[PDB]
């Protein structure tokens, strides 16, 4: 789960919080990135980075 | 629209991971963002509006 935006953050050569600290990809990155928002589910909910 | 000169300067962004700023859109172009830790530039300005 992700802040929303920081969705543009999962992608080859990227820079942030999320790219550094949390999550990265290679430069040489082959499959596909899904994404769809959970603001009905995810709100009462503890999440960390 | 104003622009700002900059001279002098350390330029990590990192400190921006200790304020509460959160960019929709970042995005360069003639450099990867993964390059600009390790890079010195000569002439920097900047516009904002
Ligand atoms: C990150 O920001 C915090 C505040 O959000 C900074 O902490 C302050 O630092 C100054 C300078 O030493 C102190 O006088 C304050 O008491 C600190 N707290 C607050 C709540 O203002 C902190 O220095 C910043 N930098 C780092 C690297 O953590
Ligand atoms: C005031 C600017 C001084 C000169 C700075 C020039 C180059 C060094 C880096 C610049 C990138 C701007 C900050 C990007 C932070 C990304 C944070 C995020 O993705 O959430
Ligand atoms: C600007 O600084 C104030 C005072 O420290 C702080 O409360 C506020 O969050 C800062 N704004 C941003 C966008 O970082």
């Amino acid at each position: 789960v992700v802040k929303g935006d920081d969705v543009r953050q999962i992608a080859p050569a990227q820079t942030g919080v999320i790219a550094d600290y949390n999550y990265k990809l290679p430069d040489d990155f082959t499959g596909c990135v899904i994404a769809w928002n959970t603001n009905s589910l995810d709100s009462s909910n503890e999440f960390f980075y | 629209w104003e622009r700002m000169r900059i001279t002098n300067c350390v330029a990590d962004y990192s400190v921006l991971y200790n304020s509460s700023a959160s960019f929709s859109t970042f995005q360069c172009y003639g450099v990867s963002p993964t390059k600009l830790n390790d890079l010195c530039f000569s002439s920097v300005y900047a516009d904002y509006f």
